[PDB]
């Protein structure tokens, strides 16, 4: 089979590895100006796209050109761009590519917010009138196939993406800590039943509004996306390598995946499924605060590149040594995903602030400090924060924005026995 | 099970407490008993990363009193101190561990100790990737302690030893190292060697493949773009530096496998600076060439200006 | 633009428009033009020029 | 203030020295964003890039090596003791 990633940055170098480890011929695409991304040097085949910046991704014609040039079989649109458009998905069936996501018109009800709203109350799922009070962004995370002529979800994990500054996310965390495992059977039971209802073929995300013991239907993704990571670290799952089987024809049987809350297309079976540990992703994007406590994208040579590195620290990158960062698209650098064994948060937290510490980069402004000062906060040591908290927070921490040293012979250093800060020095 | 069961069996008599790792010699199905190692080891991060325990804790909480029973390890073969029960471990995956050293080649292939200031260094990353280094950039590697500079520990789902040696080699070339010398090359042409893709070679092969494989050892102003490789290939025909090409016009021949791929001219374009000759080899994504596709108001205000 | 994001501190999704405005304005009164005026420079020339002056240089 | 002063023979600093050719407020109006002045041209980074030539403990020490600097410059000495 043939892979032709019609994505850039960190996803498509994500989806193209996976896709090598599987034996696959891939092909990427770069936009004359993301001429220098690594998924293009990564790839088997890489094609030259005709237009330039964000925009050219988008260009429907060219890349079917290219998947038919290159003779692609499947086509991955990753996230974000044309990821969720019906047209190119029907285009892709027409062309005779399968479009790895699923049907099109799946995209053209889940598309439509107001049509998927609908969807949802018709499934049984509480929804917003639209203005909730305290409330925490719980996700769940779903692999739908076809097993005999039905569909079946699988609820495969949740996390907790509250953590977000005007809307964008900055840390993902999973599982989604302190939620009754009435609350959450609760979660898992309504996602997988409002995914098979609409007869979805693959990943899809569904989003949720928590407050309490009280939740309301949000939204749904029938994508792969960008915190799909501490998922695969809590559960052991390669959500693409799903992805790419479920396209290619497998059905929900032959994936042999862990167990859980499911929707055997009839009514829902089993206990929430098993999540190892827990993980925590956080956002490194090259940008830095400007007047008003506001937000400016930085730019630059990565002069000095240096992603955290040990056991449990995983970096799905885009960044390498020399790399010009560019404005012109997204802001995100690297995704750190730490993780730990066993349950305890506040060793979790530690590792994820550590992993930030030791992430060394130079030449652009990158957001590891405030992230790093974000997890300080004394709230979070809860276990978690609600929508809120990084918004209200954000001035308070905006305003809070190893060198070898030779010795001559004969010569000692005295040195800090312990971290700290300095209060009293002696005469040089 | 023949190996689990002498290792378990073996340990339990000598009243042992933590890890141990025991070393066999095996030759076809007949095996012998090597050594004991009653401590962590260098290569404790394969099984790490193919069983999913964390060998350093478990040595903690048994030194700390745990019991056996509750470490509440996965299944496994195992020795109650007097008969053996279990079926085999369960590993999952294929790990390959690689050992980064701060050394390089001297005189007869020896091997010597490098040293020097790492300007650059940067770990390869991404998912199933994992680096144990102590190295960063401005760390100084010393002559004076072990060679070690960076485990690099690759891990693939299932069980394609093809797709874990592809990893694996992926992992080494994404490893950027400067300043200090490393051996990163000889393992990069270890990999490449032919036996080992039966999935194991045996304690000869690496010393009689010494000599052999230690042998084998652009900016763009406002205006211009650049032509770049479709895929990887040895380049046999370039154009000339400064000509006029039409829309289509050949400029570049590539000799990938048997067959030739040839870049053409987007359109209508000059030829620049060309960064490639023939013979050269290329990969996909590799810059070929440079080149360049084909009333003032202000003044007026000048002029004018000026008449006054 | 340096002086405009010092004199001017707002904007929640777009800034890059409010500041374009300061910036495409400020500049009438920063041109080569005005600054010619003041004798700040020699002259402001037609840029077909260029050899005529450099000429002198020799 | 900095260029000046980074046009000379030698810039002798104090350890809360703090150097660099461009304020807090450019480094703003640059659209670099906004950084506090002591990470600016720390008396660690000035005194390894070789921008600081000499560092004093305290200002009546860097003046004692101003008028030592200058000493050199400025003739033989009388009164002067040998090593053994």
């Amino acid at each position: 089979a043939s892979l032709l990633v019609a994505n850039r940055g960190e996803i498509a170098l994500r989806i193209i590895r996976t896709a090598t480890e599987l034996g696959m011929r891939t092909v990427a695409v770069y936009a004359a100006d993301d001429a220098h991304s690594p998924h293009v040097h990564a790839a088997d085949e890489a094609m030259p796209l005709p237009g330039s910046g964000p925009p050219a991704y988008l260009n429907q014609a060219a890349l079917l050109a290219v998947a038919e040039n290159t003779g692609a079989t499947l086509i991955h649109p990753g996230y974000g761009f044309l990821s969720e458009n019906a047209e190119f998905a029907k285009a892709c069936a027409a062309a005779s590519h399968t479009f790895v996501g699923p049907d099109g018109r799946v995209l053209e009800l889940l598309g439509n917010k107001t049509a998927a709203r609908r969807a949802a109350i018709a499934a049984g799922v509480p929804t917003l009138a639209a203005l909730l009070g305290d409330a925490r962004h719980i996700e769940v995370q779903v692999v739908a196939a076809p097993a005999g002529h039905q569909t079946h979800a699988l609820a495969v994990g949740d996390r907790d993406c509250s953590m977000q500054r005007r809307y964008q996310k900055l840390i993902e965390i999973a599982p989604a800590q302190g939620l009754s495992e009435e609350l959450r059977r609760a979660l898992h039971q309504a996602a997988v039943r409002l995914c098979a209802r609409v007869g979805l073929r693959g990943l899809a995300t569904v989003e949720f509004l928590v407050s309490g013991e009280r939740f309301v239907f949000l939204e749904v993704n029938p994508r792969i996306q960008v915190e799909h990571t501490v998922t695969e670290q809590t559960t052991g799952l390669d959500l693409v390598a799903v992805q790419l089987a479920i396209a290619g024809g497998e059905s929900y049987y032959r994936l042999g995946l862990p167990a859980g809350i499911a929707s055997d297309g009839t009514e829902v079976i089993g206990e929430p499924a098993a999540q190892r540990g827990i993980a925590i992703q956080l956002r490194v994007n090259a940008e830095t605060f400007g007047a008003d406590f506001s937000v400016l994208p930085s730019a630059g040579t990565l002069t000095a590149f240096c992603p955290p590195s040990g056991p449990g620290v995983r970096v799905d990158t885009y960044g390498r040594p020399g790399l010009v960062v560019s404005p012109q698209y997204d802001s995100l650098l690297a995704k750190v995903i730490v993780a730990v064994h066993g349950s305890s948060w506040r060793a979790a937290m530690r590792k994820a602030d550590t992993a930030l510490s030791e992430f060394g980069v130079e030449g652009v402004a990158t957001n590891i400090g405030f992230l790093r000062r974000l997890l300080a906060e004394q709230r979070l040591e809860t276990g978690w924060v609600n929508t809120d908290f990084v918004d209200e927070k954000l001035p308070e921490l905006a305003a809070a924005a190893p060198g070898a040293v030779e010795l001559y012979p004969g010569e000692d250093a005295l040195r800090a026995q312990l971290a700290g800060t300095v209060v009293e020095v002696a005469p040089e | 099970r023949a190996l689990h069961q002498a290792a378990v069996r073996l340990c339990a008599r000598v009243g042992l407490r933590g890890l141990a790792t025991v070393e066999f010699l095996v030759s076809g199905e007949r095996f012998v008993f090597l050594e004991v190692n009653p401590r962590i080891q260098v290569e404790h991060t394969v099984t790490e990363q193919t069983t999913g325990l964390d060998l350093v804790a478990v040595q903690l909480a048994i030194a700390g009193g745990e019991s056996y029973y509750r470490l509440g390890l996965p299944a496994g073969i195992a020795s109650d101190g007097t008969e053996v029960i279990g079926e085999p471990a369960a590993q999952r995956g294929i790990a390959i561990q690689l050992r980064v050293n701060a050394e390089t080649f001297g005189a007869d292939f020896s091997v010597l100790p490098s040293a020097g200031t790492l300007t650059a260094f940067c770990p390869p990353s991404g998912p199933g990737v994992r680096v144990d280094t102590y190295g960063r950039p401005g760390l100084v590697v010393s002559p004076q302690y072990d060679s070690l500079l960076a485990k690099v520990i690759v891990a693939v789902h299932g069980s394609s030893w093809r797709a874990a040696m592809r990893k694996a080699d992926t992992a080494l070339s994404e490893f950027g190292v400067e300043g200090v010398a490393t051996n990163i090359g000889f393992l990069r042409r270890l990999l490449a060697e032919q036996r080992l893709e039966t999935g194991w070679v045996n304690t000869d092969f690496v010393d009689e493949k010494l000599p052999e494989l230690a042998a084998a050892a652009v900016e763009l102003y406002p205006g211009e773009d650049a032509l770049r490789a479709q895929l990887a290939g040895t380049v046999v025909e370039v154009a000339p530096e400064g000509a006029d090409y039409p829309a289509g016009a050949q400029l570049v021949v590539l000799e990938a496998m048997k067959m030739q791929h040839v870049l053409a001219a987007p359109d209508a374009l000059r030829t620049v600076r060309v960064l490639v000759t023939p013979g050269q080899v290329v990969g996909t994504g590799d810059p070929l060439l440079v080149f360049t596709r084909t009333t003032r108001a202000d003044l007026d205000e000048v002029i004018e200006r000026h008449a006054r | 633009e340096s002086a405009v994001r010092l004199g001017y501190r707002t904007d929640p999704a777009e800034r890059q428009n409010l500041f374009d405005r300061l910036v495409a304005a400020a500049y009438q009164h920063g041109k080569a033009l005005r600054a010619a005026t003041t004798f700040e420079l020699d002259d402001v020339i037609d840029p077909a020029a260029s050899r005529a002056w450099i000429t002198r240089l020799s | 203030n900095a260029a000046l002063a980074g046009v000379c023979d030698v810039i002798i600093a104090t350890p809360d020295a703090n150097i660099g050719m461009g304020g807090p407020a450019m480094i703003e109006g640059g659209g670099l964003g906004v950084y506090p002045p002591e990470a600016i041209g720390p008396i660690a980074v000035q005194r390894r890039n070789g921008v600081v030539g000499l560092v004093a403990r305290d200002e009546a020490h860097a003046v004692s090596l101003a008028k030592q600097y200058l000493s050199y410059f400025q003739g033989r000495l009388d009164r002067w003791q040998a090593p053994d």
